[PDB]
């Protein structure tokens, strides 16, 4: 469950950095 | 990645 | 299922 969750907050920081460099 | 946007804020 | 959910969030959103 612990790694599924570390998985998840992973996924969450990439898409927060695709973000940052389309803007 | 959770590093650099702690940076940013 | 950890993009599906990811998916998910991004449609919440």
């Amino acid at each position: 469950a612990a790694a599924a969750a570390a998985a998840a907050a992973a996924a969450a920081a990439a898409a927060a950095a695709a973000a940052a460099a389309a803007a | 990645a959770a590093a650099a946007a702690a940076a940013a804020a | 299922a950890a993009a599906a959910a990811a998916a998910a969030a991004a449609a919440a959103a």
